[PDB]
């Protein structure tokens, strides 16, 4: 099944409608990977041939 | 009742393990620690840090 829907989770007492911060956690984040980093880290190649 | 969803009492800085599903697991031993603030708000506080 497709997870396409997107939408800020909320469990506490805020909704975290852009308000980041002070107990509040947005999923999507930045890594931040530069290239000359644990190589045995990186991301294959994964398929599915049902 | 009043250990997570308190709502009125203070702020809850906590990270690692699950703030819900713990109500469920049963310890054995509970430390409680009577100290101070690390001294700046709470910034040192964090592992890799």
């Amino acid at each position: 099944e497709r997870d396409i829907s997107t939408e800020i989770y909320q469990a506490g007492s805020t909704p975290c409608n852009g308000v980041e911060g002070f107990n509040c956690y947005f999923p999507l984040q930045s890594y931040g990977f530069q290239p000359t980093y644990g190589v045995g880290y990186q991301p294959y190649r994964v398929v599915v041939l049902s | 009742s009043v250990l997570y969803n308190s709502a009125s009492f203070s702020t809850f800085k906590c990270y690692g393990v699950s703030p819900t599903k713990l109500n469920d697991l049963c310890f054995t031993n509970v430390y409680a620690d009577s100290f101070v603030i690390r001294g700046d708000e709470v910034r040192q506080i964090a592992p890799g840090q």
